DNA sequence: CGTAGGCACGTCTGCTCGGCTCGAGTGTTCGATCGCGACTGAGGA
């Protein structure tokens, strides 16, 4: 996109505020972003590459909520993930844990979702093959003019 | 009667003069000054107050856009013929358990 | 040169721990006690799992850790300290790969721990079948890690699948339990019209389709094109493929390894197919070089078929002698190093031909020994020396 | 965990933009008392106090979205924060018509293509009156 | 008095059915040239 690059106001100052404190620096260049020229196609709704989006980063999700666990067979809880995609249904969850994860009822591991013994869990950058970040921009650009055409 | 050097020429001559707007204006330090069927919706309410009443409140939405939004909903559970089925789902779960031990009850 | 050297005996073994290495009869702790076999071998595996760090990271990010070095050795190199800061001349693997992490913020480890640290190469059988119902093509592929000098790969494989609608490249995730990878294949639609297929590059040829499958659209199949592993492949294409493969591919390992494929099918297609190769300038000359023994060995392979003169004759005759006499050869001017190249070769191929007697034919010989007289060099601004041993050869 | 940080704009009048502009490039922690922002319960309405002086202050929507972009070497840049809102000092008031840089003024009235068919709220509101109710009685009308 | 044999939920398992996308395959329409006969001015008998 063509970029313009103007000189800032003489009264304006940039608050970065966190929990703790305020922060203030001072701006003196910035652009104006004509319009975009688009590289990348924005799926559509209900679309083959929208579910396939959504099925993609829930299992990377999966994978790293995996690779985090600290225990010596790994094993994760379903509602974190139901935490994290609450407007998914638990069968679509299931079946992303269906192959690599088994539930685990009584003994010990008990209402856990360990991994399973033959299941190889991928490295940092198979996972990160699985999804690109301009990927996930394209599904919130969709979802969010879905919102807005609702 | 051209319908191809004419059409893309035409096409790259507009997209040209556009980019050609976009940037001037962009890029100007200039200061700018600064500068269907026409029915309303009513509703009637009947609830009860404290003690004993029946009071009526009709109110009336004047605004387009509440009125869309309202009616849509009205018209969707109109067609829309739950909690209550939910725990109606239990119930039948309930009976179908109970059948079922009974069913191992006679097997054994 | 190192898939033959490591099956053969054990394995080369970048970056050994102090033995590490006890399949092989000399000890790896020293440069001094290395064969020399193994040491050719090391240095060729260096540089291959160099371009597989290069593959995985990026030619411009791979100079700038190497622009790296050199420049932390040449601020090195001026200062007086006695190797307070000398030693920043000295590389080591862990600074490697701390560089390496610090220009492209990916690390390797993953690449270094399979094929530096574990010395073994992988070994590919492939074979296909196309799913007419599901227009899907089922590939098999199956890994031999039981032989000495093999090692079982988990990684990613790229395969390229040439369809009549063009060349598509798929990765598939070949994990230990993995046999049969389902990959989608397009339309067929280039069939119904005579339309150009595009090729790998973004180039369009016209295809004789007579002999393709009339219910499979895919032309040729490529397991691990860009030898992005260390890896030997043996897929079971069929003859048609090869051929196709042979003729209309834009890579030159591919064209080598289908004349290398060819050599099982004597059909007469495949004959034309390396007549055609051999005929073809605008192709690497060092194809149509292995294409000269390709055609000798097919022909010997279909005596008792073999229709009009031996193999190559009428071809050299054609490219390398006069047109008003076909047995006296051009005097020689070599000034196009690659007619030099095939001219010189070709009678060396031609010589491997053999009757139905076991016996090479008194018509082969015979143009030799006229290639032999003929021969004048008194015009040409190159020498003779090589072309004549080679006619000795 | 990491939280979004939350960066905004805060415009001055040009005498107090002036001081502190002047603190702030001497860097100085005398800057740091002299300069205070309390926000108020509204949530759109503050004081900015320049040395110990009280300005009155909105925060306001801004009609384009600006982002803050980082850098090291001046070729790449990375985006850091979503900017929004503004704490100019001195709802359809609480939103700014005009951008921050010259050229995009009047940018939400002229510059913002409009589409149209709160109110959802409303509407809300109306289904939760009509469920805590017995009969409802529903005519599109005419003029009355 | 204690003490082991029957009732509610929660979460997962597995199979069935209906709907939606998407691309391959096949038939249909319409401008884009190719060729034929003819129109029509034109320099020599």
């Amino acid at each position: 996109a063509p970029i313009y690059l103007h000189k800032m106001p003489e009264t304006d100052f940039l608050i970065i505020r966190t929990r703790q404190g305020y922060y203030i620096r001072e701006l003196v260049d910035i652009f104006v972003v004509g319009q975009q020229c688009p590289l990348f196609e924005v799926p559509g709704p209900n679309s083959k590459r929208a579910n396939t989006h959504i099925r993609d980063f829930l299992q990377v999700f999966i994978y790293r909520l995996f690779w985090k666990s600290k225990d010596r067979p790994r094993r994760i809880r379903m509602e974190d993930i139901k935490k994290a995609f609450p407007s998914h249904s638990e069968s679509s969850i299931r079946k992303r844990l269906k192959l690599c994860a088994d539930f685990k009822r009584t003994g010990m591991d008990s209402n856990w979702w360990v991994l399973k013994s033959d299941f190889r869990l991928p490295t940092e950058e198979e996972i990160r093959a699985m999804v690109s970040p301009e990927q996930c921009c394209a599904y919130y650009s969709m979802i969010a003019a879905e919102q807005r055409l609702k | 009667r051209f319908s191809v050097a004419e059409h893309q020429e035409r096409y790259k001559e507009e997209c040209q003069r556009i980019f050609d707007l976009q940037n001037k204006v962009l890029s100007s330090t200039e200061v700018l000054s600064t500068d269907a069927t026409g029915r309303c919706l009513k509703i009637y309410r009947t609830f009860r107050d404290e003690e004993g009443k029946e009071y009526v409140r009709c109110e009336t939405v004047r605004k387009p856009a509440v009125i869309d939004a309202y009616v849509r909903i009205r018209t969707t559970k109109d067609e829309e013929f739950h909690r209550e089925e939910m725990r109606k789902e239990r119930r039948r779960i309930q009976e179908q358990l109970r059948r079922l031990k009974r069913n191992q009850e006679k097997e054994k | 040169k190192i898939v033959a050297y490591e099956l053969k005996t054990g394995g080369v073994l970048l970056h050994p721990i102090f033995n590490p290495a006890s399949h092989l009869h000399f000890s790896i702790k020293h440069p001094h006690t290395l064969s020399w076999e193994y040491y050719s071998m090391f240095q060729c595996k260096a540089h291959l799992v160099m371009r597989l760090i290069e593959n995985r990271i990026s030619m411009e990010f791979m100079l700038q850790v190497f622009n790296k070095l050199l420049s932390l050795a040449s601020t090195a190199s001026s200062q007086k300290f006695q190797s307070h800061m000398w030693s920043q001349m000295l590389v080591s693997t862990s600074g490697f790969l701390k560089s390496i992490s610090n220009v492209s913020g990916k690390d390797i480890q993953p690449l270094i721990k399979q094929w530096v640290d574990q010395s073994g190469v992988v070994k590919f059988y492939g074979s296909f079948a196309f799913n007419r119902k599901r227009n899907v093509l089922e590939l098999e592929i199956k890994q031999d890690y039981t032989s000495p000098g093999t090692q079982k790969y988990v990684g990613p494989l790229k395969v390229t699948v040439q369809e009549l609608d063009g060349s598509f490249n798929h990765t598939l995730q070949i994990e230990e339990n993995s046999l049969k990878h389902d990959i989608p294949c397009h339309s067929k639609s280039r069939r119904n019209k005579k339309k150009k297929i595009p090729l790998m590059n973004g180039e369009e040829v016209d295809m004789d389709l007579s002999a393709m499958d009339a219910d499979s659209p895919l032309l040729w199949i490529r397991i691990d094109p860009d030898m992005s592993v260390l890896r030997k492949v043996e897929f079971e294409q069929a003859d048609f493929m090869w051929q196709y493969q042979l003729r209309y591919e834009r890579d030159v390992v591919a064209q080598q390894e289908s004349i290398l494929a060819l050599e099982k099918f004597p059909t007469p297609a495949s004959r034309l197919a390396l007549t055609d190769i051999l005929e073809q300038e605008q192709c690497f000359y060092r194809v149509r070089m292995s294409a000269c023994f390709c055609l000798a060995k097919i022909a010997n392979s279909m005596v008792s078929t073999w229709t009009g003169p031996p193999a190559m004759k009428s071809l050299f005759t054609r490219m390398f002698c006069c047109k008003s006499c076909p047995n006296i050869v051009k005097t020689n001017n070599f000034m196009s190093f690659q007619s030099y190249f095939l001219q010189k070769t070709m009678p060396v191929a031609m010589a491997l031909l053999r009757d139905v007697h076991n016996l090479c034919p008194k018509e082969v010989l015979t143009f030799i020994l006229d290639l032999i007289k003929y021969n004048d060099n008194r015009k040409n601004k190159f020498s003779d020396n090589y072309y004549r041993a080679e006619m000795i050869d | 965990p990491h939280e979004l940080e939350s960066q905004f704009i805060l415009r001055l009048p040009p005498e107090y933009a002036s001081t502190v502009r002047r603190a702030v490039q001497s860097g100085h922690v005398n800057l740091k008392d002299r300069l205070t922002i309390e926000l108020h319960p509204d949530g759109r309405h503050g004081i900015v106090r320049v040395d110990r002086v009280p300005l009155a202050s909105k925060l306001v929507d801004l009609p384009c979205v600006m982002e803050s972009l980082k850098t090291i070497d001046k070729k790449t840049f990375y985006k850091t924060a979503d900017i929004c809102q503004m704490l100019v000092s001195t709802e359809k008031k609480f939103i700014w018509n005009h951008g921050i840089t010259l050229p995009l003024k009047n940018v939400r009235k002229r510059r913002f293509r409009k589409t149209a068919k709160d109110v959802e709220k409303e509407v809300k509101r109306l289904l939760s009156t009509d469920a805590e109710a017995v009969s409802t009685r529903w005519e599109i009308i005419a003029e009355d």
